[PDB]
């Protein structure tokens, strides 16, 4: 699930918490993969 | 009793003629007197921000977008798509309004009139591809007068096989094109109350005008100028009702409806902009006001309603996508101070207009974060 | 009230009934027999929130291994199991070294956290002498531990004393003030860092009234003889908000009154009986919005410090007769890290929410198929958007980010 | 300095369906950066 | 799969002074990132 | 020094290295500084 | 003994037509046969890769680019700007030669010579914009003969007031032009040696004909086709000589130098390609041979050397920017076996062929990694 | 030798002198007082290199406070100091508890430094016994010590030995090998991860040789009688080469040999005088090529061992009057981290080197004014292409990186 990826992230970002580089990674590879599909490029 | 963010103000319009020399030459001929220069409509795509002037003497251009340029009235008009159709001698006479469909056409409703009365030339529907700003097509209108009143073209829906709606404020009645039929209809819902005739900042027998189609019922929300009241009719009936009457407490000015059902309305009286969701039922405890300002609401001429871009469907869940632009003149100056500011455009996201008030969708509250969103 | 019936917080977390980390199954099973832990007898008094860690106190009966907890990564069929906090040396009170029931907590600019341990065990007989812990999180090791001296733990006549609220006022990171309710015997107690001074204050606003002294929640009622707790101080105005438990009224006291000494003729400020029903936790933001539980509707209501302090300037912003039933503890947090030329992009401020079925507790009758203890949570902007409540809106941007967990 | 005008700006044209100009992206993906870098968001 | 052919083309067209499409830039980012993600490059 | 901390970064990563994030990002912000300057967009 | 890697190969050349129908009028026409079409020079600009054809009875067109399209012999071409310059009835007749320079301006020296020998239009030098593909300059070669012995414009080399140099193989001289002055220039460097007439994979009286001037010290590098020397005029000059004689030890063809001041040049004989760096001194101990290859490399016709691009000069430190590109037709053929690859262009990184060997420049290793480019 | 006169290697680190991060210079001066630290007697025998730890191993005179370092943060006057690895607990030898004399070192495929102790002091006097330990790098711990029984530590007839030279086969990360050239006592240990066997080997190949004793580097010259020392095992062959210190011989024994039992025939190859000087260390990339530093020319040669052994095959690859006196040691890494897929657009392999001035050692007469200890590197590939050193390049991608640190 792309959404439960970016809930996380972004809840771990907002809290202050450290932030996992690999989720980072991740959730950046499948947005802009979306983007991709969807012909915004 | 909220203010709108300012998107674009005048105090009077003005053009991209070329050079001074050029506006001067206009100015001088009475082609442009900066007096008799009234917006009708506004519309967006892309970059573009349309801006329709009625058709009066010393008129340049009708079709217009907002230029780069900027004078001391405001932001510089320019013709669309190029000056070739600011002429009428009947050739867009006075383009009265716009409408964007999911393809990227521009449909432009000329009305044919000039001083909004003597008609020079039949009233026309033109269709506009926006990707390359060439005509695609260009259609008169017969459908056009009453056939009994003999009687003004001054509203439009577009629903990629596709369906345009013009009303007849004038002529009281409805005509429906199919992408190559015409039909008037005609109604006792489409007829003008004498009762709201008047509409008193500090008359008009006028019929239907104000049309709003529900992009989720399909219903075309409308009602006479001189009404209190908001009538409909279901569009899968398009060979030949619905909705309360005298429902508000002052009479209605332009109408939209959002994707997510909620109807939005200028009230004239009090300078306002009032909301329904079509959710809830039409009654007054369901009608609330979300807008007021005594300056920059005191006739709600034209109101859109767009959704943010780049459409992601998977991402829709993070974002309020939909918002509204206001082109709020003043009709009833229509004697005008043109030191002070007339015409304006704002805006505002459609979601934290409603958002804990009676017009609210029902928010799911499933994500860290959402974003709203205007221009 | 209105245009806001049954409208719910998202939940952040959930229980059934609360469970321990306590290494595996084998030991788990060790502390069950030993009755160390009895699920049944778990109920939690306050949260707070810091970094990635959620924490959730446990009111101290017979069966509740530790008393200060953080939110686990593990997960049982309860929900999150939680995990004593620092470790579970904090956790041992047959020693009575170190937390017998941490009540409360707060968290202040420079990253330490106060806990207030009553003392309590059963929530009643006192154990041991209550006391004021110091942890510094970035280590999570302590800073300072105080007594709070008998004599103003308790009231002098009546000796009876609870301990049941906490606001920290951080003044400069180093001389800040710590502010305790105490419920039972209806008092005020004023702690200051520099000299760790205490000071018992009395007042009719601090006292229980019996006209309200009976609420309902969810058809079930209880009756509670408890006076001044659900403090609040407003980060903008120094007003250190108040009620007695048994009250329908908003009481406050300005706290700058404290700050010259010699004061031990106070001013206490607030209308009487402006609520239909008594109020339970309260917070207040940065911007100056107070809000409160309210105990009979079940439901969370707001009043804008900016407004003048009457019923037409209360509204209720959520209620839920399943999720809200008595809500025990209220924090609000603004979303990190904070950049300030973005602020205004984002709307920061949010508020969490415990809402435990404090009425469940009370006649010992909980359903523990279902789901009891809810963390909720929900950004303040979006809850008192176009109501009473709100602070007025510059929208001078083309977007604006709303932000919570 | 005035990287708020920049993003206003930008987002704008994004969120309108425009074509975004590539070196307004990139100027101002520096400018949001820098300042996230001079908040020690990554320290 | 089929990354080092679209990397080897972009990287040509790069070099070459050529303008270079923004959908192959994307995509082939999108690659070798997830291929660093499966080499826990991260982790 | 662009050139020093494009030097200091690579050679981090390379030798297996934890890598800065700040050193990461201030390279990322200098080296498409350069490249807008350039006319590169 | 590298072999260096192809970019593109063909069994023989053809053309993007349209159509196979507007090919086939074409074969039977005889203004296409494939066993004509020689290739003369090669050049790069962003994504289109030039060949020029030598003008014998069936070839279509002379100035190139390579297409997307391919057939069984090999990449198709295409005209360049379009089919309006194929055309030769003294309009480009023989696109001989190609120069790019720093403004993205192409210059061409068409020849007028037709089989290479008959001279049905005067020589001509063409200017066009890259960025437009049109044409902005052209120039007839009058400077274009002996005068004396009555003699073709074999070589170019082009120097944002700009100045071209054009050797005359069967004439023996070089044209110097000023960008609008041409003038003749005369010398024994610039006649053939009998000596090395003969070229034994298994006879030419031409003189001045391998140029290329050095972008670091302005030496136009030269030599007669017929001679195994390596001669040099400085163009400070440029209104009336260096270089050691017989200092290769068979014939050289087509010549190139870096920026960075290394002269690659092919050797005949051997089928090699052989370099010398001008930091050092002109003398066999500093001449090596660089690559070679029976099959791949037996008559270099063209080089060229580009730079990685875009140029950002801060990261130059970080990248061997230079790469060359290598046509080798088989002029030994020029009898050919059309079921084998006749024509390539070969590329490889400078720095890579080089490194380590007495014509490298000096190597300052002052970063943990370089990049080394071609196509 | 061609096209590469007074070629240098980009220097990673100098030295004037060795200087050590004892804390503050508080902490120095109580050590330079004492006489457990003077900058006159540090001397590097070997580097290393893991992640962002470099290693750098001191020859334990009199005044040498730790063996076993790492280069720290810290910068002093001489150049990095130097920081005990893991612990100052490692350094003490009073004890002689821990790590007298860390003579060289390797890394395995599975993170083990492996550290040869000679146990002598003053590289002479055997104050301890010898021993081989394994640190995992993860932790900084040590995971085994065993120490090398006087058995095969010291030849038997002559009582002679000093342990010079490291070579680990890591066959499987849980059996591996690890072999031990002894200079002096001119002998080679082969001990066995499995059971902790050692067995000393002998030959002609691992005796020194009179006619080769003498070594002149940069006009001054000094006489060494040492047999094996500079091992380098080829992880594509399973070679292990080496050669007497007085030699111009390279010699080498596959270790295939070795890895079925009962050894203790075994058959020596390599050709003897093919150098034109003494071979200094040695290092053998992955990809099959064998460096090695030349004593006299003070350069760094090399030869792949898919051609043939001899003098047209061997080619001086770098060469520096000032900067290569004496190479001690020399490691060859990948870059990281490996992502497969992408090995075809970089050249991997880096070499690092250490060129300390064993010749001004020797006579004890440095100048510490100038710099004396040097680690050096270069990529691999760039240092070998278009020689006879080289692999055949694959040219098949747009673009080739080269990296080295
Ligand atoms: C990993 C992240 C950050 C996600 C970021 C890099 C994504 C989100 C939206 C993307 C832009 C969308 C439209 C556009 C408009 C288009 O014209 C250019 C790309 C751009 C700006 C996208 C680029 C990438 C963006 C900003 C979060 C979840 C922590
Ligand atoms: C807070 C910020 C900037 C946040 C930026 C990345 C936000 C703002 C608006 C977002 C787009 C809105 C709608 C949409 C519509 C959706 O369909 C695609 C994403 C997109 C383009 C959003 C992408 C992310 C944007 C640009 C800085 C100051 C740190
Ligand atoms: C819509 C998106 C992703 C939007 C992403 C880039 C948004 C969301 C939350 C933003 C942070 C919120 C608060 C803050 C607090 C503020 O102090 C710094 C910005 C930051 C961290 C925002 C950065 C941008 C974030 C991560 C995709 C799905 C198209
Ligand atoms: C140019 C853009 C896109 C801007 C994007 C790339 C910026 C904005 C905020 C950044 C995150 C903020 C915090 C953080 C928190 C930090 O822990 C990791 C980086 C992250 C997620 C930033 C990454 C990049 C973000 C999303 C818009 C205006 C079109
Ligand atoms: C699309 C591109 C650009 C690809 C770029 C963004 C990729 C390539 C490798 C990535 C780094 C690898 C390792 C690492 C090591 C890790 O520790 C941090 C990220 C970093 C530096 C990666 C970041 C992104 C890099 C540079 C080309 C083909 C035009
Ligand atoms: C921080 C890094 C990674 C740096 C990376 C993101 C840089 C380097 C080159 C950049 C491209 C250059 C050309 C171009 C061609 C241009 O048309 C698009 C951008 C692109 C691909 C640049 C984008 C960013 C790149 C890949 C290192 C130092 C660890
Ligand atoms: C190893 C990689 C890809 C590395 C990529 C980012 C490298 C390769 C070539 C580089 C350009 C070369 C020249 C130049 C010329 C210089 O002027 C600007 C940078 C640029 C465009 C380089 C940018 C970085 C590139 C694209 C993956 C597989 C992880
Ligand atoms: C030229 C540049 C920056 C180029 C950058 C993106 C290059 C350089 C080294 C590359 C890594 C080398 C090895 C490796 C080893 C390999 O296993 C993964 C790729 C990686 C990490 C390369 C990634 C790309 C890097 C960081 C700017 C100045 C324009």
């Amino acid at each position: 699930d792309v959404v439960s990826q970016i809930n996380s992230l972004v809840s771990s970002i907002v809290s202050g918490a450290n932030v996992s580089a690999v989720l980072l990674a991740q959730t950046l590879v499948n947005i802009l993969q979306i983007l991709i599909d969807a012909n915004v490029f | 009793n909220k203010s709108l963010p300012i998107l674009h103000e005048w105090k009077f319009f003005d053009y991209d003629f070329g050079s001074d020399e050029r506006r001067q030459d206009a100015i001088l001929s009475g082609e442009y007197d900066y007096k008799n220069n009234y917006p009708s409509d506004i519309d967006q795509w892309h970059d573009k921000i349309f801006v329709t002037m009625l058709r009066y003497n010393g008129v340049p251009s009708s079709l217009n977008v907002i230029s780069k340029k900027v004078g001391d009235g405001g932001p510089l008009l320019q013709p669309y798509p190029d000056w070739s159709f600011a002429k009428y001698d009947c050739s867009i006479v006075s383009a009265s309004k716009l409408a964007i469909d999911k393809c990227d056409r521009l449909w432009v409703l000329d009305s044919g009139l000039v001083n909004n009365t003597q008609p020079m030339c039949s009233p026309k529907l033109l269709t506009f591809d926006l990707t390359t700003s060439q005509l695609l097509k260009q259609v008169e209108i017969p459908v056009a007068v009453n056939a009994t009143t003999g009687k003004r073209l001054s509203s439009l829906a577009v629903q990629c096989d596709t369906m345009v709606y013009i009303a007849d404020e004038k002529g009281e009645g409805l005509i429906v094109y199919h992408n190559d039929s015409f039909h008037r209809l005609t109604s006792n819902t489409f007829d003008y109350d004498p009762k709201f005739t008047k509409m008193t900042d500090g008359t008009a027998q006028d019929g239907i005008s104000g049309m709003a189609l529900s992009p989720m019922t399909n219903n075309l929300y409308y009602s006479p100028v001189a009404s209190t009241s908001l009538y409909y009719v279901n569009t899968e009936q398009f060979q030949q009702y619905e909705g309360v009457q005298n429902i508000l407490d002052t009479q209605s000015s332009a109408k939209v409806v959002s994707k997510s059902g909620v109807l939005f309305f200028g009230l004239v009286g009090d300078s306002a902009l009032g909301c329904w969701n079509e959710h809830r039922t039409l009654e007054r405890h369901n009608i609330r006001t979300v807008a007021q300002s005594d300056e920059t609401l005191q006739m709600i001429a034209s109101m859109k309603i767009k959704e943010a871009l780049p459409h992601v469907p998977i991402f829709d869940r993070y974002i309020n996508r939909e918002y509204i632009l206001v082109l709020s003149n003043k009709m009833q100056k229509m004697d005008f101070n043109f030191d002070d500011v007339n015409f304006r455009i704002m805006n505002a996201n459609v979601n934290e207009l409603i958002l804990n008030t009676r017009c609210e969708n029902p928010d799911n509250d499933r994500t860290p974060f959402k974003i709203s969103i205007h221009l």
